[PDB]
């Protein structure tokens, strides 16, 4: 099945940045594996090097904006051809949930 | 200044590849190994 | 009012790379009609591009995987240093992986040595350490995350010089403990190792797509 092929894979962002073109195999783009490919626009950039995950998110705004909250804070396994550390699939999330406090008392 | 060591009986040589040999598979256990003795030897020294 | 158009293509570039895919161009131009005091502007790109497709494999460097584990802490022609005033040595690997078609091989040390003093298995004291920081409310995204924290029968380690110096080149190297060693404490609610506590994290947010 075809797909657009990019050029550059940001890591920073998850996005495809510098669009080769489109109509081509998935196996073709990737012979450079510092290509990336997606489907459409839709989103989901996958780059054509090993996966390796990306970089922790800023954390989600506190739940509740009294007392004691719960805040999380995503990673993407981001690659193509392996797994991640954690027999993780390119694409896959991981989160971390801490307690939050914007104010200590209600 | 005209010292020449001569590759004799008692004499012992091996080949130690560069860092870019080093990558084969069997050729990592040698610089591995290699370069155990190469600190082994300056900071312990001998018991004998 | 003059309408301007577009030209012939000219020749296709040859695919720039010999492995892959690449990119080949067409270019043109509005140059037999040109807009002439005004008009519009000959309608659409002058400049087509293609992917060119070389159908042969291309590199990847490698990259070091984390360290492995540190070896006993032993000494030459000797036997266990456990428990005792004699620095030793102990020493670490590295593998590299994910170098394919010919990419750069890994930079730096594969093995890595420093010195040490062996406490695996020594008898000692200890004293209950503080509560440590709240850790992470796992399971994240599951029924009810909670969050840890506790408190740990820390081993009073022995007060051995901490930096051994040699000559030859004049090297002196840190020392590090190395082992499990078997803390003494006395029991505080019923256990003698770890005692933690749990704490349900509150007002959980559901996990969504990005
Ligand atoms: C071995 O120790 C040196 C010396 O620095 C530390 O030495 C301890 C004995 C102790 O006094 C500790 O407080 C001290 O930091 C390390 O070299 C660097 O030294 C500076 C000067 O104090 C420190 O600020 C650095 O943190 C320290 N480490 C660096 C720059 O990486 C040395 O790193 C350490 N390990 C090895 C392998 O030599
Ligand atoms: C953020 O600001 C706080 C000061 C509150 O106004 C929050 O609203 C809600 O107020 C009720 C009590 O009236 C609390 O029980 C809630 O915890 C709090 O979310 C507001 O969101
Ligand atoms: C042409 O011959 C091939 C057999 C490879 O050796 C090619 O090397 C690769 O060229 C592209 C850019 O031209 C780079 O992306 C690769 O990193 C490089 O290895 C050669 O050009
Ligand atoms: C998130 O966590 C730490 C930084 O807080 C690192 O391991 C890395 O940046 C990861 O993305
Ligand atoms: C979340 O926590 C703080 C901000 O509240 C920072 O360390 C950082 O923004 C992190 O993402
Ligand atoms: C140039 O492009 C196309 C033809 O290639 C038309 O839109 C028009 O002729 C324009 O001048
Ligand atoms: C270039 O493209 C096509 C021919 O390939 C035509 O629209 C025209 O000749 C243009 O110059
Ligand atoms: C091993 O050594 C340290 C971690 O102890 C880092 O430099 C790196 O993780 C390396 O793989
Ligand atoms: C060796 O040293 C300590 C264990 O004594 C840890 O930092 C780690 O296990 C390392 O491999
Ligand atoms: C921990 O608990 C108390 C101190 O809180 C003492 O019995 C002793 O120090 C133990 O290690
Ligand atoms: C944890 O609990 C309190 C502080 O919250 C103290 O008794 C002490 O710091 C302990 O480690
Ligand atoms: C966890 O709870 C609070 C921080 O949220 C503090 O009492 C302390 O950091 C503890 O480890
Ligand atoms: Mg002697």
């Amino acid at each position: 099945d075809p797909v657009l092929c990019f050029t550059q894979y940001e890591e920073s962002s998850g996005k495809c940045k510098g669009l080769l073109g489109g109509g081509v195999s998935v196996e073709d783009c990737c012979l450079n594996t510092a290509f990336a490919y997606q489907k459409r626009s839709g989103g989901l950039c996958q780059p054509c090097r090993s996966p390796r995950w990306s970089l922790w998110s800023t954390w989600a705004p506190c739940s509740v904006t009294c007392s004691e909250g719960s805040q999380l804070r995503y990673r993407r396994c981001v690659g193509w051809n392996g797994q991640c550390s954690g027999k993780v699939a390119p694409g896959t999330l991981e989160w971390q949930l801490q307690a939050c406090e914007d104010q200590q008392c209600c | 200044p005209n010292l020449s060591y001569i590759i004799g009986k008692d004499t012992w040589v091996e080949h130690w590849p560069e860092e870019d040999e080093c990558q084969d598979e069997e050729n990592q256990k040698q610089c591995q190994d290699l370069g155990a003795f190469t600190e082994s030897m300056v900071v312990f020294g001998c018991p004998n | 009012g003059v309408a301007g158009g577009w030209g012939p293509w000219g020749p296709v570039s040859p695919c720039p790379v010999t492995c892959g895919l690449g990119q080949t161009m067409e270019q043109r131009t509005c140059n037999h009609p040109v807009p002439q005091h005004g008009g519009p502007f000959c309608a659409g790109d002058a400049t087509r591009t293609h992917i060119c497709n070389t159908a042969v494999p291309c590199p990847v460097d490698g990259e070091w995987d984390s360290w492995g584990e540190w070896s006993p802490c032993i000494r030459r022609n000797m036997k266990s240093i456990s428990c005792q005033e004699i620095p030793g040595q102990q020493s670490r690997g590295r593998t590299c992986r994910g170098r394919k078609f010919d990419g750069h091989r890994c930079a730096g040390q594969q093995q890595d040595i420093r010195h040490c003093y062996s406490i695996q298995h020594c008898p000692l004291k200890g004293s209950w350490s503080e509560w440590s920081t709240w850790g992470l409310c796992m399971p994240p995204c599951g029924p009810n995350p909670t969050r840890a924290r506790q408190r740990l029968c820390t081993p009073l380690l022995p007060k051995y010089p901490p930096t051994v110096s040699m000559v030859e080149g004049q090297g002196e190297k840190n020392v590090t403990f190395w082992g499990r060693p078997l803390p003494r404490c006395e029991e505080l609610q019923g256990q003698k190792l770890v005692v933690e506590e749990k704490r349900p994290c509150l007002h959980v947010p559901a996990c969504k797509d990005p």
